[PDB]
């Protein structure tokens, strides 16, 4: 009862909510240098979205 | 002998965000604990006092949620809005 | 933050209550069969 | 020259790992560790100078150990046989008459080996040379199991080898081999492996043969730029499997061996040279020789002697069984493919 059918083309992808880990080289120890940890986190979690 | 008490412990792992330091900023390595009989005996004869008033951190450390089960729902608006609502519910935690 | 979890947990009830409230529109279809099978004698009699 | 199947076309060039490995090392940064916190030719030869620069602006590729030897053309003929045969070096035959006087058992004719070898020098002339493998098959052809293809070996040798009365070289050297086992100087004590043929240089009465004493086969630049390729060829009488005769049909790399068989009787002594392909350990090989060749065990000290010859690195090794042409003669030839030569030493009897 039919001849030609309609079919999707693109594959899927996934949405990534992962475990976000850091290893960050550090030169000098101070709050800013340390807060960068907290900062680089947000930077990294800002990237996933 | 007191040297030995200080040499038998392998250093810790964690690095605190705020360290007990001097007024000058030299950080403090460890803690001896004794009675008041012994402590006050050392501070006279054997040991010395490089400083009295130290610095101490105040605010407690906090935590952040890293990762979670992704669980949502909807009441049927295309079928992709399930997806878009996720990014929404992720954008909150940031 | 805690209120954002309550938007997940209170709406979790609105699933599980509607799945239990949905057991009563199928109790009608159940227990209108169990009565009409007791009002009815068979064709052979 | 930079095509656009790039990820393979750059992969065949010797990668992205060497670019990325030099990226953290050399491309970045000042770190490693820092502070804290004239019409036809020229330009024909001129681009050939630039080709040397193309040879110099750049330079997998396996290695070799090529060998050469100035070799008399009495026993072997590197012109008659094509590139890609086995070869066999020898000891110097002045040690032959003295070792036969001490290794032959009492009651046996020790004068026989010095006499039989002396008749060969006057028969190929109508100095440690080289024995080619195809020449050896027609010598031991009177002891085989498949006798017709041994005559196919004998059909082209008497017509293609350089010299006078090549059949008289055969029937005298086969008499030498019957004098080997009788004087107990075994042919594995004399025959030494020399690598597979790639090329040779022609000269009167002698030839300068090149060969790979250790390495793979097919990527030697033969000298011919159209075909730097030459497959290994073996006649069908000597090719013996142990995957079919022992039901070992699994994939895996297949080894290649040489095997002598000894029959010690009164003036009726047999010789057979076989090429044994196996999936076996060389220590797990002597038990397999006990299962097959127990007939020459009783008629005889062991009847067998063997050494390594080369390895096929293929997972499923591929062999051919064709009828090639040595001049005008069709010989059933077992052509082997993809052989990586690694020699070794013989194993003992007495």
């Amino acid at each position: 009862e039919d001849t030609e059918a309609d079919v999707p083309v693109t594959y899927g992808e996934m949405v990534l909510n992962g475990a976000n880990l850091v290893t960050a080289l550090v030169m000098g120890k101070a709050v800013r240098s340390l807060d960068d940890v907290g900062r680089h986190l947000l930077e990294m979690q800002e990237e996933q979205l | 002998w007191l040297v030995d008490l200080t040499t038998a412990t392998q250093p810790s792992v964690a690095v605190p965000r705020l360290t007990h330091a001097d007024t000058r900023g030299r950080p403090v390595d460890g803690v001896l604990v004794t009675t008041a009989a012994i402590k006050q005996r050392l501070l006279q004869s054997f040991l010395k006092v490089e400083d009295t008033e130290a610095d101490v951190p105040v605010t407690y450390g906090e935590m952040v949620l890293n990762g979670a089960n992704l669980v949502t729902a909807l009441v049927m608006r295309s079928l992709d809005d399930v997806g878009r609502h996720l990014l929404e519910m992720q954008e909150e935690q940031l | 933050i805690s209120l954002h979890r309550q938007l997940r947990a209170i709406q979790q009830l609105a699933r599980n209550v509607q799945a239990v409230l949905g057991a009563f529109e199928r109790g009608t279809a159940d227990q209108m069969l169990h009565v009409l099978l007791e009002k009815a004698p068979p064709l052979a009699l | 020259t930079k095509p656009l199947p790039t990820a393979p076309m750059a992969w065949a060039e010797s990668s992205p790992r060497e670019l990325a490995g030099h990226a953290p090392l050399r491309r970045v940064l000042r770190p490693p560790i820092a502070r804290r916190d004239t019409r036809a030719t020229r330009d024909d030869t001129e681009q050939a100078v630039d080709k040397i620069l193309r040879g110099a602006r750049r330079a997998g590729a396996p290695r070799y150990h090529l060998t050469r030897q100035v070799t008399l053309t009495d026993l072997c003929q590197p012109n008659a046989e094509r590139a890609g045969a086995l070869l066999l070096a020898l000891r110097h035959p002045t040690d032959l008459p003295h070792l036969a006087r001490h290794r032959a058992p009492p009651g046996r004719q020790t004068e026989r080996l010095a006499e039989a070898w002396g008749q060969l020098l006057e028969a190929s002339a109508l100095r440690a040379g080289l024995v080619s493998f195809n020449f050896l098959v027609a010598a031991c052809a009177a002891a085989y199991d498949a006798r017709d293809a041994a005559e196919a070996v004998r059909a082209h040798i008497t017509t293609n080898y350089g010299g006078t009365r090549a059949g008289a070289r055969l029937d005298r050297f086969s008499e030498c081999l019957r004098a080997m086992v009788h004087t107990h100087v075994f042919p594995h004590e004399v025959m030494r492996f020399f690598g597979g043929l790639v090329s040779w240089v022609t000269q009167d009465e002698l030839a300068s043969v090149t060969a790979v004493c250790s390495g793979p086969q097919e990527a030697t630049h033969t000298g011919h730029p159209g075909r730097p390729r030459s497959a290994v060829t073996i006649p069908a009488c000597a090719f013996v499997d142990l995957d079919a005769e022992l039901c070992l049909g699994g994939p895996g790399a297949a080894f290649l061996y040489l095997v002598f068989t000894y029959r010690q009787c009164r003036d009726q002594e047999l010789c057979c040279v076989y090429v044994v392909k196996s999936q076996l350990p060389p220590r797990g090989l002597e038990a397999a020789l006990e299962r097959l060749f127990g007939r020459l065990r009783i008629t005889n000290c062991t009847y067998a002697a063997f050494a390594e010859l080369g390895v096929m690195p293929d997972d499923s090794p591929r062999c051919l069984h064709r009828t090639e042409r040595f001049g005008a003669v069709g010989v059933p030839v077992v052509i082997l493919e993809g052989v990586v030569w690694r020699p070794g030493g013989w194993r003992a009897c007495a």
